[PDB]
């Protein structure tokens, strides 16, 4: 749903 | 007491590790190897390489717009690493974290943008360039009023004379905002925000003992940031309905249902 933000938080 | 001090120095050090151009550095430049100044069409052409842009390879305003877009993607990245440093942020549910950052970034981007501004223009390219307020104002509609509101806020905000050890906490407060639409577990966010708002309060009491009602003045500003975002989003709507203009997907991910 917010893929880039997720991967920035991972 | 000493907890809130240890948290102040923690965020200040994270801030320094996370953001490469700080108010300290920007101010040195703005009051000083001078920046290249872009003040008109021909100086934009002469200084185009100052504007950081990586791509495959067309109107003047679109290129500025693209430039700002390019750099915002990177500010988002910076802010994210910073949030990951605010104690307990990483321990929240990973869907809330995304929402806080989602609505948080514009407010933060415009707060820090003030650091690079004075009444006449804004630093670009990590201080390598200076683009004048007047030049931006001259760009054809609707790009003539893209930056102006930001300059209007900056001047007001800069008059508070905040430094980096102050903005470090102010910025952390904004991220941990409790009224972001669609938040699942609201309680833990507000606990930390309450704990950061008290830290901010002490930080302004020691660092600025003369300027009365600064904390007051500082929370008030945090309401205008939201107004500036509102105007911005509304202006993006106009651009999106008349131009042919393209938005980065990290940005699109932030603007969708905002
Ligand atoms: C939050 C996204 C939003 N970003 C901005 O409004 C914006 C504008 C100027 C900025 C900025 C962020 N960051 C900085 C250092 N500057 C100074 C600045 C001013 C002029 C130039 Cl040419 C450049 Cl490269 C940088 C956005 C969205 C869609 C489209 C374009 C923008």
């Amino acid at each position: 749903r917010h893929k880039i933000l997720h991967r920035l938080l991972q | 007491s000493a907890d809130l001090r240890a948290l102040a120095k923690h965020l200040y050090d994270s801030y320094i590790k996370s953001f490469p151009l700080t108010k300290a550095k920007a101010r040195a430049i703005l009051t000083g190897k001078s920046p290249f100044v872009i003040y008109d069409m021909n100086s934009l052409m002469m200084g185009e390489d100052k504007i950081k842009f990586k791509h495959i390879t067309k109107e003047v305003a679109i290129r500025i717009f693209q430039g700002c877009q390019f750099r915002s993607v990177e500010a988002v990245q910076e802010i994210t690493e910073y949030a990951k440093s605010i104690p307990g942020f990483v321990n929240l549910d990973l869907n809330d974290q995304v929402t806080l950052l989602k609505y948080g970034v514009h407010e933060i981007i415009y707060t820090m943008l003030a650091s690079l501004m004075n009444k006449d223009g804004v630093l670009i390219s990590e201080g390598q360039g200076f683009m004048t307020r007047e030049f931006l104002k001259s760009l054809r509609k609707p790009f003539g009023d893209f930056m102006e509101p930001k300059f209007e806020f900056a001047v007001k905000f800069n008059a508070l004379e905040l430094d980096d050890s102050d903005l470090a906490i102010f910025i952390a407060v904004i991220i941990l905002s409790g009224d972001r639409p669609g938040l699942l577990n609201v309680k833990p966010i507000e606990d930390i925000q309450d704990n950061l708002l008290q830290a901010l309060e002490l930080q302004l009491k020691l660092n600025h003992p003369e300027s009365s009602q600064l904390f007051a003045k500082l929370l008030q500003k945090m309401t205008d940031l939201r107004q500036i975002v509102t105007e911005h989003v509304q202006l993006l709507q106009v651009i999106k309905k008349t131009e042919t203009m393209s938005l980065h997907p990290l940005l699109q991910e932030i603007y969708k249902d905002l």
